[PDB]
């Protein structure tokens, strides 16, 4: 009983972490997307 | 149905297009057994979803190293078969 | 050098652009022991010679159909070794 107590408990705490995987993934497109669009961006020229 | 879970093992990529990666390319090895004739289907029907041209390859020993338009390449693992497939031209 | 007889099953370019394909090939197998690095090398090589954009697939098992410019295809073999060359971009 207590094991398969242990075993519960240990995956759902494992649930936990995804979210905060999601999270860094949303920082990934987020660097990714943006950053395309930033290198594209500038050049020596244009005096701005 | 045979769950052949997916480990998409490269992608500069949205989510929605490699899931469809994924299912299409899992649909197509239920409906196939030609390697060839697998990247041919998937390659002709996403050429005909978000307009062409890709480059798709169906095995399981082969190693790559191409250029890739940005957000437009994947490669993943259905089953024991590696799925290349990326956007250039 | 192990002549390692360039048998050519596919070819869409010039018998000239075939041995110098054949040619690095055998020096890109003979340089690397990884197909990867060796279709890294191919293409690299072929990115400096034949510009971009070239594309290297070397395996031993794959199933590939891939849209490329017009007299820019090879797919042959050395030894048991299948590579595919194209360009597209």
């Amino acid at each position: 009983k207590v094991n398969l107590k242990y075993d519960s408990w240990h995956k759902e705490v494992l649930s936990k972490f995804g979210q905060m995987l999601g999270s860094n993934m949303t920082e990934f497109h987020s660097q990714i997307s943006k950053s395309r669009q930033e290198l594209e961006q500038h050049s020596v020229d244009t005096a701005s | 149905m045979c769950d052949r879970k997916a480990v998409i093992k490269n992608a500069d990529m949205s989510e929605e297009m490699q899931q469809d990666s994924v299912e299409c390319a899992t649909q197509a090895l239920e409906k196939y057994n030609i390697e060839k004739d697998i990247a041919a289907h998937i390659k002709k029907e996403f050429d005909k979803k978000y307009n062409p041209t890709w480059h798709c390859i169906v095995g399981r020993n082969f190693g790559s190293y191409v250029t890739h338009e940005t957000k437009h390449f994947i490669y993943f693992y259905l089953g024991q078969v590696a799925i290349l497939l990326f956007k250039s031209g």
